[PDB]
RNA sequence: ACCCUUGGUCAGGUUGAAGGUUAGGUAACACUAACUGGAGGACCGAAUCGGUAAGCGUUGAAAAGCUUUCGAAUGAACUG
RNA sequence: GGCUCCCAA
RNA sequence: AAACCAGGCCCAGGCGACUGUUUAACAAAAACACAAGGCUAUGCAAAAAAGCAAUUUGAGGUAUAUAGUCUGACACCUGCCCGGUGCUGGUAAAAGCCCCAGUAAACGGCGCUAAGGUAGCGAAAUUCCUUGUCGGGUAAGUUCCGACCUGCACGAAUGGUGUAACGAUCUGGGCACUGUCUC
RNA sequence: ACUAUAGCUUUACAUUGUAUUGGAUACUAACUCGCGGCGAGGACAGUGUAUGGUGGGUAGUUU
RNA sequence: UCCCAUUAGCUUGUUGGUGAGGUAACGGCUCACAAGGCGACGAUGGGUAGGGGAACUGAGAGGUUUAUCCCCCACACUG
RNA sequence: GGUUUAAAGGGUGCGUAGGUUGUUCGGUAAGUCAGCGGUGAACCUGAGCGCUCAACGUUCAGCCUGCCGUUGAAACUGCCGGGCUUGAGUUCAGUGGCGGCAGGCGGAAUUCGUGGUGUAGCGGUGAAAUGCAUAGAUAUCACGAGGAACUCCGAUGCGAAGGCAGCUUGCCAUACUGCGACUGACACUGAAGCACGAAGGCGUGGGUAUCAAACAGGAUUAGAUACCCUGGUAGUCCACGCAGUAAACGAUGAUUACUAGGAGUUUGCCAAGCUUCCACAGCGAAAGCGUUAAGUAAUCCACCUGGGGAG
RNA sequence: AAUACGUGGGCCUUGUACACACCGCCCGUCAAGCCAUGGGAGUCGGGGGUACCUGAAGGGCGCGCACUAGGGUAAACCCGGUGACUGGGGCUAAGUCGUAACAAGGUAGCCGUACCGGAAGGUGCGGCUGGAAA
């Protein structure tokens, strides 16, 4: 219950989802 | 499951010695099979009754465990009861 | 050219959809394997319809053809 | 000839 | 396989899903059609089409129907603009017009403005310069394939980008084979 | 592009009448439609004359 | 008597029988009916390694390696 | 050695293999126990002897504490046969529920259209503007149409979990308590596997009122791709089919037995069966848990082994 | 002389990712410098497998026939390398743009999912307290 622990995971999820949304529609 | 005391008594008289023997493995297996068939008939109309499903599955599990007990105790009785009920499928 | 009514024609071979039966399987349907079945603007290919490519012909045998080659060939087929 | 299957009936 | 008879095959691109249709007599195709999608019109003497009319088609069908029009299997999708032009609403003895509002899978546009091109593609059936540059293939490649992006002058139903199967289509490279050639 | 025009559309007169309360409502008998007289509408609609819009659908021409 | 299931099915002399041949010797070892055999108690495949006693190490359990020493196996440029 | 919060309980069940098995009688001898026998260089351990000592060399006593064979024992586990009723299940009765599926019915509110009255604004904000309005809004009355959600009760209760709330009916399922009934260990857990599984999302067809991603406009700001305001499309609703995720949480897996007090509370008769808060022993690093344990113990499953890279 | 007295410091409680103590810590993109590693038209190797065709010696079988090492061919698999171009990640400094989180961090935070933005992020729907205030 610090908060930074969840902030790091939130950052990683943001980056991964941005990568996937950029890669969609391109083949 | 159109199940009432009269039907239960008829089943217990048919399977197992005396009509007061409600606890015999044969009587329990017969009762389980009867309500399994009736619940199947209910489900084919109420296809979305997921609570009546898994209640059907728990009944099937109970019947299987009683049959396994009959295997462990007296095999001839198990052959007789499955022949008289047409269970194996 | 298109339509309407009434008729006719399409050698032979191949593939193997739906469906069905039999075994297993399920609470019951589903689902797996074998046998069967014989669908399709399906396949190969005569008749037939068309006209790809090349050669020939160009006061031609013919005011549009011939030979070889090639497309379709149960269909939106061809034909009286 | 009938039979089977099919729908475009 | 005994003669006659009797598929050449493989790798990789563009276009069009496919079977069909077409310029009788120089073009068979990437053109037309297509199954399918959208929009619009039409309540039934329907709208619509022929006819001076009668009458007929639509159809003896009835909104899961009929007609007009664009797109063209399928997959992922289909951005912004209603300013202009269309369309829809609120004189003789009222319409209109105005004004306001709406409509882009309507025509059209995407440089002071109505909005100043989203995704995806890109020297492309589109690129003038131009045989652009780099990589591959060849001894050597103005064609071909893969990339790059200052796109003269791509771009989302006059559809965008892909796509298995199909093609007497266009285009590049191999093997087989040979009088196409050295001759 | 100029000028016409088929078609479509607006209004007036005719077809076309009655009553109430004019500007609307109501009526039935003109007229229209349906079923085999009855039903549904109704002085509207449709049609004729005139008139204003619209009209590359069609025509004659100019450039 | 080592790891990998990001290796789940493997097997046709393969499992058994009859007979024959062959071998120092039994045997599908080889050759002329039946369909069996092995498999989550890990078959098959892939990777890695010679194996033990020693030795070292730790209170012990255990762990590391087999340099010298001893035992067994494999090999002698490659088949 | 651990798993509430440091890494660590699977979203929840059912269930295959496997693991574990109430009480009692009698066998058997697989596990277990005991006796006897065989087998198991050098090095390593006490005692010597020789290296002038020592390393070292060597001899002898003490290790064989593994494997194999053969004789006995029967307490426990296993296997076989029989018995019991406490566990478990079936029956009967009582009571209870927002438990599931399906069909019908209802009122308040909101939106749109039509008509009547009426005219200078309504709406919105910290303040405004966009917006709607004399081609007649807001407001008010009536007619008509359609979709969605169920105020008060209402914080408790039910369900394996996700979840479940207008009324009513039909068809199901199930919990709890007792029985003077029945069977007689028939049990627990459970790798695979199967089923169910909020919201959002996808396909086909209906429906489309409110709200509202994207988007458009107006503001606030140095800018505002936001917070605020006005519009607005998917979606939100229904049927069928996919998908399989969550702070799917009690961040606490399931069974069984045992171990203090207080304060409330639901249900059928003091007492179960629940559902909530302080709090002994004990546990814990502490915060804290404490009969609904995170205490005392047994069985089985899941998971962890410094952080990032990296789900 | 005039004039009204009502609107930055201390105590208690609470939260904290601050302890040089909010003139605090701190994320993310773009730009810069080193390191490791993905995708890619193609292209170059290494040994093994399957099938076919040839095929030594030495036995066997009836001056020839099987058996076979080795050779050629094709494939397909596995293991490696390189490649125009094109993507993440780690580490070091700090150039640039902001302020997302930590206090109710100035719009409570976080989980899942969807759409959208130069970036931290924003918004919708459901959930949680690991939130104040009430
Ligand atoms: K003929
Ligand atoms: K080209
Ligand atoms: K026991
Ligand atoms: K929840
Ligand atoms: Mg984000
Ligand atoms: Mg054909
Ligand atoms: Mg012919
Ligand atoms: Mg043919
Ligand atoms: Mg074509
Ligand atoms: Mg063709
Ligand atoms: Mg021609
Ligand atoms: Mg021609
Ligand atoms: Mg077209
Ligand atoms: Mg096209
Ligand atoms: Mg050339
Ligand atoms: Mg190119
Ligand atoms: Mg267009
Ligand atoms: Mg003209
Ligand atoms: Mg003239
Ligand atoms: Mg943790
Ligand atoms: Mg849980
Ligand atoms: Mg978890
Ligand atoms: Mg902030
Ligand atoms: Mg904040
Ligand atoms: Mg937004
Ligand atoms: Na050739
Ligand atoms: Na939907």
């Amino acid at each position: 219950p610090n908060g930074k622990k969840r902030k790091r995971h939130k950052m990683a999820t943001h980056k991964r989802k941005k990568r996937l949304k950029k890669n969609r529609h391109k083949k | 499951m159109y199940l009432d005391s009269a039907k239960k008594a008829e089943l217990f008289e048919k399977y197992g010695k005396s009509v007061k023997d409600t606890g015999s493995p044969e009587s329990q297996i017969a009762l389980f099979t009867f309500r399994i068939a009736h619940l199947t008939e209910h489900l084919r109309q109420n296809k979305k009754d997921f609570a009546t499903e898994r209640s059907l599955k728990m009944l099937v599990g109970k019947r299987r465990r009683m049959l396994d007990y009959l295997i462990k105790v007296d095999i001839e009785r198990y052959r007789a009861i499955i022949k008289e009920l047409g269970i194996r499928r």
